[PDB]
DNA sequence: GCGGCCTCGGCACCGGGATTCTCGA
DNA sequence: TCGAGAATCCCGGTGCCGAGGCCGC
């Protein structure tokens, strides 16, 4: 079970952990999220399911974006299954719900209300995008990285706790 | 230069594309080197399909070689007309010491015209040592139908004899019967391997195919494992089955629950290989789906056990 | 203090 | 073909004649846009709503196949929509209806200059029925994008304030 | 067995 | 470096801010229509508690 | 009321307030009034390529001959760029009495070789009737089946004369799974065809497709396992039917079907694709299948 | 989890507001530097946005002059269609309104 | 406008 | 080597062959 | 009980519109 403050922070390290069943798209999103030379260390983490095999030395994880591939109902059954292994103090600010495949709206095995209901019943931001195309990735990557500096505390005015008060 | 022959040649010459006109017209030998220059192959389709057939009107083309033209057309277009695989089986004893291509041609045509008295069987002993039988069918009441022939690729001394699954009529049990009695075998069995790529069926039935620092992937110990298990089940260079690899499931849901699964891909065994690493499939990918070439079978009929 | 970079950069290795 | 004339040889003399006389569905119609500006009628603002919704849907689904070359006619068509609204001065009822539909799916810079001028012309609704539908997303992207999108929203909402 | 698991 | 140590001070005066907020929330031990109302009256009252703090 | 009602409808739709449409199992729709048995029976086993059709401005079900001539003279002119066009009101393809009567558009070529057979129907589509004015006769559904070239010509004619616009209706795999579930929930007998679900995995290099074809009676008994509340099927019941398919496929082939997308759900009621070439109408439930299809067309229009 | 998260949200906003009110402005440890490092950084960033904001406020009056011309033209075409529609209203008043049915048959 | 301009300082 | 030209070919909808299963020798 | 006739499940063998090639400006 992941907790927000189980590890100590670094200096400029903002460790986000992507969550999605498909992993090539997660790798593409991670590549785009490090393409821009931002002012923060960006030890991006990938995964498939929140059990997250127990390996110590994992840094203080500052964001978990649940990439829910709307094209595949698996990406929700593997998110909702993985949503039960997140600490309740982790769901406040440091949780986003990416919904890739939205907008195509013809491959969607999942009605975007269902991801809306999931991201509202867990009280966390829900950021639509279409991760397959770099044009909508290289702008969602700069949205996840500015949410990153909010949850990791790099912007010295806004906490992760202040964040969800903005994205309600 | 005949009925159901000249226009048959016309219908098999507009079939062949413009690029490989020389390739197929050189091999069927009616157009010698001198005849190739007379017709300008690069001009038009209706021009060539009219001048070439005239070049057989002077050559008095017969169905015996018109069918050979169709054979040579399919030898480069075998990736159509999905192929069944027949498997012969001799009992206990020595092998076929006499597969004389002349004798096999005799022992096949004689048996086939014994019952199907009006058929135009045309063989073509290919250079890969595999006789490429083509059969135009027709009962005694009708003329041999060259519209829908049943090409049979019998590998010369092999127990396996591919077959173009055209219509699966009452001749199919006679197609196998004539095949297993011409070649000195006793039992003909449809392997139930049915693929559109004969160059892959040949591989399967002969087992001839295998012979950043910032991105911390947390499930690396699982990605490595799934990549491993997809390399000991799909070793290297899988062959394209590209076939409706059916699984006529008859199992109870955990009385039975009938299913008729049909995996359909332009390249199946490579599509399955990129499944588990793509997250669609579990790492041990259900030998029912890995052992398609290992069992030399894709049209499964599984039950519960 | 601060393993961070004030150590890691100085002990660059 | 199309008024391609052959009097060009005569147009030596006919160009002298010109010199001698010198000496001796509705968006791309500015002269007709004034009509729809003046009729707030039912079957014309609906004959026009259904065209805008099915042009901002089909030609925006056109993004999902090119996103680069289709991103210049859509920009130049959204510019015509924007100009038609700046003239006619009320937000087209498909302009908001497309915005609520395509704001959650929207990125920061995909037709930002056009989308955030559409927000300006949004029929004043309640700011209790338009806030959750749109302004809860012009904060979902406002707080995650750079300054250059941030300044493009308080400017967008600046013009929205005047248009309300 | 006929690996129906 | 000083700018980098300044980015650290700042980041840590907010990471300890988060740490103290969480441990105070852990130190402590309903009307959803108003549960967001007594959620809103801080996001306005912490807001006046820290906009004046940032303004000082 | 004339527009602002539609704006409030758009607000309600975009709000996405607790959607799960517990739908009534498609009830046996005894053929209402006329419903020309020859015509409707000809219209059943034809693969309609769905489109979403905005309401037609200034349409009337009296001037069918004038539109027939105006479109016939336009189609054969697109050949200049042998054909007869027969607009035919269907008189019974409507859910409620206030719905506009569905009417056909057939490209009849000598004999009655109906090349194209268009079909506009508005059944149980009273979420559009009560929001559009009287001048528009709204038929959200458009049904092609003729070549795509002729559809992309009659659609242009309809845009030119009626200000109606054809977005190609694409049933998403969510709606596809819904209809695949309510059609094995029906009370039919003598199942015409097996309940096939053509999946299509999202592999980047390859495009493997799966035909999870179930025995139609076996899927009805599997549906009864997940069917608890009668009269109406829920989203959870549909998802449990689909997950019983998933747990009978990943059980067998170890590939998660839920990670794939539906592309076609053949059922004894009505086949249904995704990319548009969707509605085959095997049985005479077409006023219910068309009810779902029109309700889906409203989603695209509104 | 919606309610179980709202309760922890109010519990966390309470802690954060009780900790912000605890945060007195800590200007005592401010900076040992003479602040020229931070000063000539902040004016230089000012130089970075001042060119970047003059470039935007020059386009602002560019588009405002272009739109002043455009909306002056729109106002002209509007007062024209206003006076024209008013004179049409006055003229169509009691000119075509004085239309009798029998007079319409006599004109036929 | 300053929106069409603000889209070309994002790039430049 | 491009401009309006043209020709194969994947996908898919409509037409007979053999299996069901009902009735006559 | 069994033998020919009809219908219809299973998959063709066909129809027909995008893609690739190709010849003036």
């Amino acid at each position: 079970v992941l907790r927000p403050l189980d590890k100590l922070p670094g200096l400029n390290t903002a460790t986000i952990l992507l969550v999605g069943t498909e992993d090539a798209l997660l790798q593409q999103l991670a590549d785009s999220m490090l393409k821009e030379d931002c002012a923060s260390e960006l030890k991006v983490h990938l995964a498939k399911s929140l059990p997250l095999p127990s390996s110590v030395n994992r840094p203080r994880i500052d964001l978990i974006v649940f990439v829910v591939n709307l094209h595949s109902k698996y990406s929700l059954q593997n998110t909702e299954e993985s949503l039960r292994h997140v600490d309740a103090s982790f769901f406040l600010g440091k949780v986003c719900f990416l919904a890739t495949g939205a907008g195509r709206e013809s491959h969607c095995s999942i009605h975007r209300h269902t991801v809306v209901k999931l991201a509202h019943t867990y009280q966390s931001p829900l950021l639509y995008c279409d991760l397959e195309v770099e044009g909508f990735r290289a702008t969602m990557a700069q949205r996840l990285v500015r949410v990153l500096q909010i949850c990791a505390g790099h912007v010295p005015g806004v906490s992760a706790l202040n964040l969800l008060s903005l994205l309600r | 230069m005949d009925e159901t022959v000249a226009e048959f040649i016309k219908r098999t010459i507009l079939k062949i594309p413009m690029n490989e006109l020389t390739t197929i017209l050189k091999a069927w030998d009616f157009l010698s080197e001198n005849q190739l220059q007379t017709v300008n192959f690069r001009q038009r389709k209706e021009s060539v399909v009219q001048h070439l057939i005239h070049l057989c009107e002077e050559k008095r083309a017969s169905i015996s070689d018109a069918a050979l033209l169709d054979i040579i057309y399919m030898q480069f277009h075998q990736h159509q007309k999905v192929w069944e695989v027949f498997q012969m089986s001799k009992g206990p004893g020595e092998d076929v010491d006499l597969f004389d291509m002349k004798q096999f041609k005799n022992s096949f045509k004689k048996i086939l015209q014994r019952a199907l008295k009006n058929v135009t069987v045309s063989f073509r002993e290919t250079e890969e040592n595999a006789v490429w039988i083509r059969i135009a069918w027709g009962t005694q009441y009708t003329k041999p139908n060259q519209y829908k022939p049943t090409y049979v690729v019998y590998y010369s001394q092999t127990p396996y004899a591919f077959t173009s699954s055209s219509m699966l009529r009452r001749n199919t049990p006679l197609l196998g019967q004539a095949l297993t009695i011409a070649s000195k075998h006793h039992q003909i069995v449809k392997m139930d391997l049915r693929s559109r790529y004969l160059d892959s069926l040949k591989a399967i039935v002969f087992k001839q195919y295998n012979q950043d620092s910032r991105i911390i992937h947390e499930n690396i110990v699982e990605k490595e494992r799934v990549q491993r298990i997809t390399q000991e089940t799909f070793g290297d260079y899988p062959q394209p089955q590209l076939e409706f690899a059916q699984y006529k499931l008859e199992t109870k849901f955990k009385e039975p629950l009938r299913c008729l699964i049909k995996f359909s891909s332009p390249h199946l065994l490579e599509a399955l290989k990129s499944l588990a690493p793509a997250g669609i499939a579990d790492a041990p990918l259900s030998p029912l789906l890995t052992c398609i070439p290992n069992k030399r079978m894709n049209y499964f009929k599984i039950r519960d056990k | 203090k601060s393993f961070s970079t004030l150590f890691l950069e100085t002990v660059k290795r | 073909i199309y008024f391609k004339n052959s009097e060009n040889l005569w147009k030596t003399a006919l160009l002298a004649v010109k010199q001698r006389n010198r000496g001796p569905s509705v968006l791309n119609n500015s002269l007709l846009l004034h009509y729809i500006n003046c009729v707030r009628d039912e079957p014309v603002l609906l004959r026009f709503y259904y065209w805008l919704s099915q042009t901002l849907q089909e030609e925006c689904i056109w993004y999902k196949v090119n996103n680069y070359e289709h991103g210049k006619e859509f920009t130049n068509f959204l510019d015509t929509i924007i100009r038609a609204e700046c003239f006619l001065q009320e937000g087209f009822y498909s302009c908001e209806a497309f915005l609520y539909k395509s704001l959650p799916l929207w990125d920061g810079l995909c037709c930002r200059s056009q989308f955030l001028q559409l927000v300006s012309w949004i029929p004043f609704s309640s700011f209790s029925e338009v806030k959750p539908l749109l302004f809860d997303h012009l904060a979902q992207l406002f707080f995650t994008s750079t300054i250059y999108f941030k300044c493009s929203v308080l400017q967008s909402l600046k013009e929205l304030l005047q248009n309300w | 067995e006929f690996i129906i698991d | 470096r000083m700018t980098l140590l300044l980015r650290l001070r700042a980041q840590t005066k907010q990471q300890l801010l988060e740490y103290k907020s969480m441990v105070d929330a852990s130190e402590e031990k309903k009307q959803i229509e108003a549960k967001i109302e007594d959620l809103e009256n801080e996001i306005e009252e912490v807001k006046v508690a820290f906009e004046i703090k940032k303004l000082a | 009321t004339p527009l602002q009602k539609r704006l409030e409808s758009v607000r309600k739709q975009s709000s996405f307030i607790l959607t799960p449409p517990r739908r009534k199992i498609p009830q046996c729709s005894q053929l209402q009034e006329d419903v020309d048995p020859q015509k409707v029976a000809f219209l059943l086993h034809k693969q309609w390529t769905l489109y979403s059709l905005t309401p037609l401005y200034k349409f009337s079900y009296s001037n069918l001959k004038e539109y027939s001539r105006l479109l016939n003279a336009f189609i054969v002119a697109e050949k200049q760029k042998n054909i007869k066009v027969i607009f035919s009101t269907l008189l019974g393809m409507k859910g409620t009495q206030r719905d506009p009567e569905a009417f056909l558009v057939q490209i009849v070529s000598r004999e009655g070789k109906v090349l194209w057979t268009g079909w506009f129907c508005c059944v149980f589509g009273d979420s559009l009737l009560e929001t559009v004015s009287e001048d528009f006769t709204c038929l959200p559904l458009f049904l092609a089946n003729g070549a795509e070239s002729n559809t992309a010509i009659i659609g242009t004619w309809f845009q030119k004369t009626f200000d109606c616009y054809f977005s190609p209706l694409a049933i998403n795999a969510f709606n596809l799974s819904w209809m695949a579930a309510m059609w094995t929930a029906c009370k039919m007998d003598h199942y015409v065809a097996t309940t096939e679900f053509l999946w299509s995995v999202p592999c980047s290099p390859q495009s493997l497709d799966i035909s999870f074809a179930i025995h139609p009676e076996d899927a009805k008994a599997l549906w009864d396992s997940v069917h608890k509340t009668p009269g109406e099927v829920t989203q959870e019941e549909v998802d449990l039917f689909m997950d019983c398919l998933y747990s009978h496929f990943h059980r067998h082939f170890k590939i998660h079907l839920s990670a794939t997308r539906l592309v076609r759900v053949s059922t004894s009621v009505a086949s249904a694709h995704t990319d548009g070439k969707i509605k085959i109408l095997c049985h005479k439930y077409l006023i219910g299948v068309l009810a779902y299809l029109t309700e889906l067309a409203i989603f695209q229009i509104e | 989890a919606q309610l179980s998260l709202l309760i922890m949200q109010v519990k966390c906003l309470t802690a954060e507001l009780s900790q912000w009110q605890k945060k007195t402005p800590e200007t005592i440890p401010l900076t040992e530097d003479v602040l020229i490092t931070l000063g000539k950084e902040e004016f230089q960033k000012l130089r970075q946005d001042l060119e970047m904001v003059l470039s935007t406020k020059e386009s602002k009056n560019e588009k405002l002059k272009e739109d002043l011309e455009r909306e002056q033209r729109w106002l002209d075409e509007q007062q024209q269609i206003m006076e024209s529609l008013n004179v049409l209203h006055s003229e169509l008043k009691n000119k075509v309104e004085t239309f009798s049915e029998s007079r319409i048959f006599n004109e036929l | 406008g300053v929106l069409a301009h603000l889209e070309r300082l994002e790039t430049q």
